[PDB]
RNA sequence: ACGGGGAAUCAGGGUUCGAUUCCGGAGAGGGAGCCUGAGAAACGGCUACCACAUCCAAGGAAGGCAGCAGGCGCGCAAAUUACCCACUCCCGACCCGGGGAGGUAGUGACGAAAAAUAACAAUACAGGACUCUUUCGAGGCCCUGUAAUUGGAAUGAGUCCACUUUAAAUCCUUUAACGAGGAUCCAUUGGAGGGCAAGUCUGGUGCCAGCAGCCGCGGUAAUUCCAGCUCCAAUAGCGUAUAU
């Protein structure tokens, strides 16, 4: 059930150079089409303005209306949905605001009740969203 | 959206706004570990 | 093209399992007994004891009567006996594996000041060295992580400038005499 | 990339110069004298660190220019003049004379010698080179093209030149029963009798050597340098006599003298 | 006084005609006695003038004890004018340098390039 | 994807990374050609062409910051248009001039080593080895949890003169004059359902707000949300995002 020979080092090698492609944890990270469809250019964060403010429901077991934002990036000009993670911190978000967006916490997947949103908002017009909540900073009006 | 986005921070904003009391400065330093060792293994 | 020697490296190891209720419980039993500050003061010792056995083990893999083992091991044994953790004549490059954490902890200056009088509590000795009162046979040192060699084991006394030493009082006593003079008469 | 190199950086420079890492970036680049880089010793480093007569380049700058330094009989005037094997150097103001031969690890140990040994030197040959007009010619380690030698001079030999007019006197042939010191390579600076030269037509001719201490080693013919006849060296040797000691044995010597001179 | 100068690593630089040494101060707790006094005391131990003694680089140790510094002892006042580097000399002051600036000079030689060729054009302007 | 010396991770194998200060190669916006010179197909040298461009009397002239500082644009994202040639060596007709190569400064929580925020005592509570009573009662050498600075000693943070450091100053180091009573000199970042250390505590909210990496909590007693109190993790660091 193996090669195991002593002049076979090439076949053990051109087999594993072939069967690595079926490890989806490796096919994604080593094929140019996986990163291309990423709205980020592989970056950690990406700035971009806010072009509306919309809410999205939750999955079947538990009901709610998660609040979100329709952020358009400036890097690629794409359009993505960004969750606004905080308690009632949709009062500081406004149209044409240039918010900073980060990965949601599952390396390119949804999390929990939120359907189809993989992005959360960390800053809002160059002030930290945590700072606005706890009050340390203040967004000038 | 069906009718949403009207309520946001409904709970944070109607909870009572109670104030805090600052009495003892429990600085960590190292007497913390002196007494944090002396909560467990003194009894 | 700068001079700037950039050689540095960590000296502590983060435990693989963060919460165990038995590693946390026990490590305090070390900090509490020996008057440390934070877990780094313990893991740093775990690292030196890890290295000194990751080095001792490699020699044990090598057979005896060997050019590199016999010298490095004798040299390896030389520092341990010199530092105050192993008995002379208890050197065979095997009891090294029989060492435990506390043996490097017992030899620090902070603990050593406590055992040779010079203080009332193991914590009190620690504040003294940081107030620059204790001199290791010639020089006042304020480093409670000093690891004392055998020569410096019996040469530890108070300084010559300290208020506890043969010097003038500190600021507290000097000021009280002046403040007290108007206080009483 | 476009021509010669005129900046030698730090310990990228040869290791036997005994240099630091935090003396900035560069190192003195020898002036392309009578020896390769990887065998020489800049005259500047012989006056700051090996001797510690001076402090900086400047105090070395003013010494060599004041025309006190004497190398091979005629004074030099460049800060970085390459030194090399079997070179004699003299300091007339203080009154010492140095020999500059390799140690048992390879460091160009400081070696003070008598004025009698400060007259001559020992130089190996590289090719007997009969040239125009039927004139026999030689070449030596320090690029001395000597005309008109003793015809018996063939190869790998050692010559003795008075250091006023060259003019080889008292040569010793390469044989398989004579002392020889190894120069260059990992074996740098050991001494022993040859006892063999196993030829290899078309490659490096490997020369074994047995030491008077009973030990043995081997090198290639290039690294061999003959320094006397029989078991008698023409030159006095430093402490250790160029006899390699294992790091275990060298450890013993360190511990014994401890607390016995300071 | 209690300065208590001590000497180590002494060498007589005949090829420079000076003295090379290490000065080892032992101050029982003071302000690391200045270069003036140590130059004063060292002469009495060496039987010479305080004009010829020059010291450099006192780096005190920890704990207010032994303090180490270097010094060199020449023979002539002339000899210090060619064997001692300049900054070590004005440190007490017998030779103020040419120092005016660098960029002020550097700008000058460059703007000289635009008018170079005529002595009047060069020296007259600036 | 500049290659290599190397780097992170690890039981034995390995997997990933290497623009990055050392060695070697290519280049000065894209290409091509060439003079001087031993050594350039050099661009802080010339010649054209192309794109972008700066003065103009409209006739013409000049340039290449992928050098050190700077600003623009780009972005998730990267320093002050500061000092001099003293150590580093290099260049030159030369112990003597020049060096934004380099050093020195400033910014600097990328990162790494040591290390403050309390120590002591009597106080009155509090335990048990000790003390004596089978037993109650006791008085004492101790460990401490808490509260009064009750009280005298020790100190570094900070100011500030002088010395020391160094071309010139800068910080550490050394001796000054001051400089601690609880908010003085006020410690955080994340949690308390499970994994995973720690509240079946109180007020609010009512499948709402929201939390939650995952299993899941929220419809009147929420151990999970928002807060208060108490405790827990790491401690000048600690969460978040992505690559690994």
């Amino acid at each position: 059930g193996k090669c195991r020979g002593l002049r076979t080092a090439r076949k053990l090698r051109s087999h594993r150079r072939d069967q690595k492609w079926h490890d989806k944890q490796y096919k994604k990270a080593h094929l140019g089409t996986a990163l291309k469809a990423n709205p980020f250019g592989g970056a950690s964060h990406a700035k971009g303005i806010v072009l509306e403010k919309v809410g999205v429901e939750a999955k079947q077991p538990n009901s709610a209306i998660r609040k979100c934002v329709r952020v358009q990036l400036i890097k690629n000009g794409k359009k993505i949905t960004a969750f606004v993670p905080n308690d009632g911190c949709l009062n500081f978000i406004e149209e044409n605001d240039e918010v900073l967006v980060a990965g949601f916490g599952r390396k390119g997947h949804a999390v929990g009740d939120i359907p189809g949103v993989r992005f959360k908002v960390v800053k809002v017009a160059n002030v930290s969203l945590l700072a606005l909540y706890k009050g340390k900073k203040e967004r000038p009006r | 959206v069906h009718g949403s986005l009207a309520r946001a921070g409904k709970v944070r904003g109607q909870t009572p706004k109670v104030a805090k009391q600052e009495k003892k400065k429990k600085k960590t330093g190292r007497a913390k570990r002196r007494m944090q060792y002396n909560r467990r293994f003194v009894n | 093209p700068v001079a700037r020697s950039w050689v540095c490296r960590k000296t502590y190891v983060t435990p693989r399992r963060p919460f165990e209720k038995s590693r946390l419980d026990q490590e305090l039993k070390l900090i509490g007994e020996y008057g440390l500050r934070n877990k780094r003061e313990v893991w740093r010792v775990k690292f030196t004891l890890a290295k000194i056995r990751k080095a001792a083990r490699e020699l044990l893999t090598l057979d005896e009567k060997d050019p590199r083992r016999l010298f490095e091991g004798n040299a390896l044994l030389r520092r341990l006996v010199r530092i105050g953790v192993l008995d002379e004549g208890k050197m065979k490059l095997d009891y090294i594996l029989g060492l435990k954490i506390e043996d490097f902890l017992e030899r620090r200056l902070q603990t050593q000041v406590f055992k040779l009088g010079l203080a009332k509590s193991i914590h009190h000795a620690r504040v003294l060295i940081r107030q620059r009162h204790i001199r290791v046979r010639k020089q006042v040192v304020n480093i409670p992580s000093f690891i004392v060699r055998l020569d410096s084991q019996k040469h530890i006394d108070f300084s010559l400038r300290s208020p506890y030493g043969g010097g003038r009082p500190g600021r507290v006593k000097r000021k009280n005499a002046k403040k007290g003079q108007g206080g009483a008469g | 990339a476009r021509g010669p190199k005129k900046h030698l950086k730090r310990v990228a420079a040869p290791k036997h110069w005994m240099l630091d890492k935090l003396t900035s970036v560069f190192a003195p680049r020898p002036s392309t004298g009578p020896h390769k880089l990887r065998e020489c010793l800049p005259l500047i480093i012989f006056l700051r660190n090996k001797l510690k007569y001076a402090l900086t380049g400047d105090e070395v700058k003013k010494i060599c220019m004041q025309r006190f330094i004497k190398i091979d009989g005629k004074v030099r005037a460049d800060i970085t003049y390459p030194a090399g094997f079997m070179d004699v150097i003299s300091i007339d103001k203080t009154g010492e004379n140095f020999r500059l031969i390799y140690d048992t690890k390879g460091r160009f140990a400081v070696h003070r010698i008598t004025p009698e040994e400060a007259k001559y030197k020992l130089c190996k040959v590289r090719k007997i080179f009969v040239g125009t007009k039927g004139i026999p010619h030689l070449v030596t380690h320090d690029a001395r093209t000597i005309r008109y030698p003793d015809p018996l001079i063939k190869m790998n030999d050692t010559i003795q030149i008075d250091l006023e007019t060259g003019k080889i006197t008292d040569f010793i042939k390469f044989d398989t029963g004579n002392l020889c010191m190894v120069t260059g390579g990992a074996n740098l600076g050991r001494i022993g009798v040859i006892t063999n030269r196993e030829r290899h037509p078309g490659s490096f001719d490997v020369v074994h050597v047995k030491d008077a201490n009973g030990n043995s080693f081997a090198t290639r013919l290039s690294n061999i340098f003959v320094i006397g006849k029989g078991n008698k060296p023409w030159i006095s040797l430093p402490r250790g006599k160029g006899i390699r000691l294992t790091i275990a044995e060298e450890r013993d010597k360190r511990l014994a003298a401890k607390q016995s001179s300071g | 006084d209690t300065v208590t100068i001590r000497t180590r690593k002494f060498m007589t630089n005949r090829l420079l005609q000076r003295k090379q040494m290490v000065i080892d101060v032992l101050h029982p707790g003071k302000a690391t006695v200045p270069k003036t006094e140590i130059r004063e005391k060292l002469a009495k131990m060496y039987k010479t003038t305080p004009d010829v003694i020059f010291v450099f680089g006192f780096r005190t140790h920890f704990g207010g004890g032994k303090t180490t510094g270097f010094g060199m002892i020449y023979d002539s006042l002339d000899y210090a004018k060619k064997n001692e580097p300049k900054h070590r000399l004005a440190r007490h002051g017998l030779y103020e340098k040419k120092k005016t600036s660098r960029k002020q000079r550097k700008e000058r030689k460059n703007r000289m390039k635009k008018v170079r060729g005529t002595a009047k054009a060069n020296v007259g302007a600036g």
